[PDB]
């Protein structure tokens, strides 16, 4: 369909749709070889080289505990629990959101599943995901990077 | 062509005439092609995403990913990415490299004071050229992570050199500065079309001593069994 | 006034960078009295005679000549410019015989007629580059020869 | 700091100044190569034809009250530089904020309100963008474009 | 094809899209090389330079405290915490503005939600993002210059 004589809507649509396949199958040789070489690489190094200290300077208050950033060295050498994604496949931070909102409606409704959540903390979290990102500045309480850090050091 | 130097006469005097060129088409191609690869990776808002396996990951991402674009934006990764981009293309290969920067500074303050500071500590991204990079050649160039050794020819600054003397780095100094004279033999040059030859080249003396200049270099990294090479048991 | 001897994009990494600039003779004299400038009576005495620029635009751009630099002040005396230079330079302080360190720093220069300088600082700038910002057309990433749309 | 003319040699002016005047020459060798092929831009721009012989004839037909034709250079080029930099302008230039802040964590939305106003002024009343204008054709134009900062 | 005529609804939409991709690479390019360096370096200079009295008639009401202004040489040097954006990528201001609100319509419901966020602030702050600027001198107590200072 390159070939061009009055096109309509799916006809436009449908050469543009097929002539990007060629390219989108460089990128994915693209992704899975080298741009997933250097992910993986810049992850084990900013998980063993910096220091807490500094992890707190460059997260701030994304850390909300010990969970977030201590990492034993047993999980950088295998590298469990998260992995490297990019631009051929992307995640859809805004959808995810809408999803927790919809859950926290849920949990607020029937009082017994009141009972095992925590539903501020799901509020939180749905508004940093969202990118928010001040919520918890706007807290009647407010932790400063030092407080952090004696809560990261238990 | 021959015909050509008569053109370029006729222009000189006033006149119009015909002189050659190669088509473009080719080029527009290569940069259609880059323009769908920056796209879809760099001008993204994120770059580097990360996903979870499990619930414990969960926990983790949202700080990972902030340390990460501290670094991609801090630490100028992108204007070094999207050549590597154009390498592949045009040239069929593209390498590039990884390395962890902390980076201290000096500065005199007025009476005179001196002071050290420190500044960005995060991982920094470079671009070996194709004529470069010294690979294994009895493995792949897809398998590279299998052979013994690679490495890259580089030029490090005698002042670079010397204050990494003093944090421990480098050794062998003395004998190094030697070489600032000399030490550039280029090999493997680019296209005559393209310039950039150099002259009074790296020697630019100080006032009270010494010169200020490159010498050339090479990284390799090896895998070896150290009793075998000397460095232990 | 770049380095020859690192890339264009690579600008930051080199030794040096400067500009070549004009300094009107008032400027030069209020900055003496706040402490900016040095060597001021040697300066003046090149206003009639700085002028020589090597590199000029093209005939047809019209760039023009005023030809007649200086003006009189009615108690005598004369208004006009001398032609300098300002450069960034990263030294090492023995060396160069400012003082006693052997790590690099960065410092500033003006240098008037190519005979005298008439100011110099240290760079206190929590940064360390040189404070100029460069963009090119073209996307090779190595020494080139850049390219620009009409050529 | 002060370095002083006392004209003898052996003193700080006289080798601070040789040294840098070394940089300076080095640095001066790269213009000189881009000279000739900078110059020639400048011609396309202003779309100059060397004159024709059959030309003055012409000339002298048109103040008789005569027509003739009278040879130029053709447009096209011209109007694609200038379609260009009207893209840059728009995506960077005339946008409302222009600089603008986006924050990391949370320490960071809080100081973002006011940074941009600090910037805001220091782009209005200091009149930067005029001279940003030029960076951007600069760059299309010749294949280059610098640009300098102070306080 | 960029030049067929009597187009469609979709060519309007297809051939200008894909012209200007070769226009927006540049730009990027010129973004991320050289606007950035500018960008940066302007922001050292406002954070070290300007003297906190300075900030304040600069700055004005956007102060709300010592958190806002006051950082640390560390920071300045480590660029820490903001990063420059540009014309390329932009910050929608307004949209965040609605999020916001909805936020803020929650906080009202669910009483014990209330009693964790302090309401009158998100408010300020909606209004403020959003552009009106004014919203402080409206309150019964304004504070002045002086007054921001001390």
């Amino acid at each position: 369909s390159s070939p061009s004589s009055r096109r309509s809507a799916t006809e436009f649509r449908g050469t543009t749709s097929f002539a990007s396949s060629r390219l989108a199958n460089l990128a994915y040789f693209f992704s899975v070889t080298g741009f997933r070489s250097l992910a993986k690489s810049l992850i084990v190094k900013t998980q063993q080289l910096y220091t807490v200290e500094m992890k707190v300077k460059v997260a701030g208050d994304n850390i909300k505990g010990a969970q977030s950033i201590i990492v034993k060295p047993e999980d950088i050498s295998g590298q469990f629990d998260i992995m490297p994604v990019d631009g051929t496949l992307p995640v859809d931070r805004m959808a995810q959101a809408q999803f927790w909102m919809q859950i926290m409606s849920m949990v607020a409704g029937n009082p017994v599943l009141g009972a095992e959540y925590r539903l501020g903390d799901i509020f939180s979290y749905t508004a940093r995901l969202a990118g928010l990102k001040g919520i918890d500045k706007m807290k009647i309480r407010i932790l400063d990077d030092d407080q952090i850090l004696a809560l990261i050091l238990a | 062509n021959k015909k050509d130097k008569a053109a370029i006469e006729k222009w000189n005097k006033g006149d119009t005439d015909f002189k050659s060129l190669v088509m473009p088409y080719s080029y527009a191609q290569l940069m259609t092609a880059h323009a769908y690869m920056v796209n879809v990776f760099l001008n993204r808002d994120p770059i580097f995403q990360t996903d979870s396996l499990n619930g414990d990951g969960t926990e983790r991402e949202l700080a990972l990913e902030s340390m990460l674009q501290y670094q991609v934006k801090a630490g100028e990764m992108e204007p070094s990415l999207l050549v590597w981009f154009m390498d592949a293309l045009r040239y069929g290969v593209g390498v590039l490299g990884d390395y962890w920067e902390e980076h201290v500074f000096h500065q005199t303050v007025f009476v005179k004071k001196t002071r050290v500071v420190k500044g960005y500590e995060g991982c920094k991204t470079f671009n070996v050229m194709v004529y470069d990079f010294i690979p294994d050649p009895r493995v792949a160039l897809c398998k590279y992570q299998e052979g013994e050794f690679f490495g890259r020819r580089l030029d490090l600054n005698v002042l670079d050199l010397k204050k990494g003397a003093k944090f421990g780095k480098y050794f062998n100094v003395e004998h190094a500065e030697a070489l600032v004279a000399a030490s550039k033999e280029e090999m493997y040059r680019r296209d005559p079309s393209i310039g950039q030859q150099r002259s009074l080249k790296d020697s630019t003396m100080t006032p009270k001593g010494k010169q200020v200049g490159d010498i050339s270099c090479v990284e390799i990294f090896v895998r070896l069994v150290p009793k075998d090479w000397g460095l232990g048991d | 006034i770049p380095d020859p001897r690192v890339a264009l994009c690579k600008y930051q990494e080199g030794e040096f960078f400067g500009r070549r600039l004009d300094l009107n003779v008032l400027d030069l004299k209020k900055g003496a009295k706040f402490g900016k400038y040095f060597n001021v009576e040697h300066a003046e005495a090149l206003v009639a005679a700085s002028k020589e620029e090597m590199y000029r635009r093209d005939p047809s751009i019209g760039q023009q000549r005023s030809l007649k630099d200086s003006t009189m002040t009615p108690k005598g005396k004369q208004v006009g410019d001398i032609s300098c230079v300002e450069i960034f330079v990263r030294l090492v302080p023995k060396d160069w015989g400012l003082g006693d360190s052997e790590f690099p720093e960065m410092w500033v220069f003006t240098v008037a007629d190519k005979k005298y300088i008439v100011a110099a600082e240290p760079v206190n700038t929590l940064d360390d580059k040189f404070p100029f910002h460069i963009l090119e057309c073209e996307i090779d990433g190595y020494m080139n020869k850049s390219r620009g749309l009409l050529e | 700091m002060e370095i002083l003319y006392t004209g003898a040699s052996e003193s700080l002016h006289s080798t601070i100044l040789k040294a840098l005047l070394e940089r300076i020459d080095l640095g001066d060798t790269f213009i000189s190569d881009n000279y000739t092929r900078w110059q020639a831009t400048e011609r396309y721009y202003m779309m100059y034809k060397i004159p024709n012989k059959k030309d003055k004839a012409a000339i002298e037909k048109w103040n008789k009250g005569d027509t003739d034709f009278k040879s130029l250079v053709m447009p096209y080029s011209y109007a694609q530089l200038m379609t260009a930099h009207a893209y840059m302008v728009n995506v960077f230039l005339n946008r409302d904020p222009i600089f603008q802040t986006d924050s990391l964590n949370g320490d960071g939305t809080e100081r973002e309100l006011a940074l941009e106003s600090m910037l805001q002024y220091q782009v209005k009343a200091g009149e930067m963008e005029p001279s940003l204008l030029v960076w951007f054709m600069d760059a299309l134009r010749y294949g280059v474009g610098v640009l300098g900062d102070y306080w």
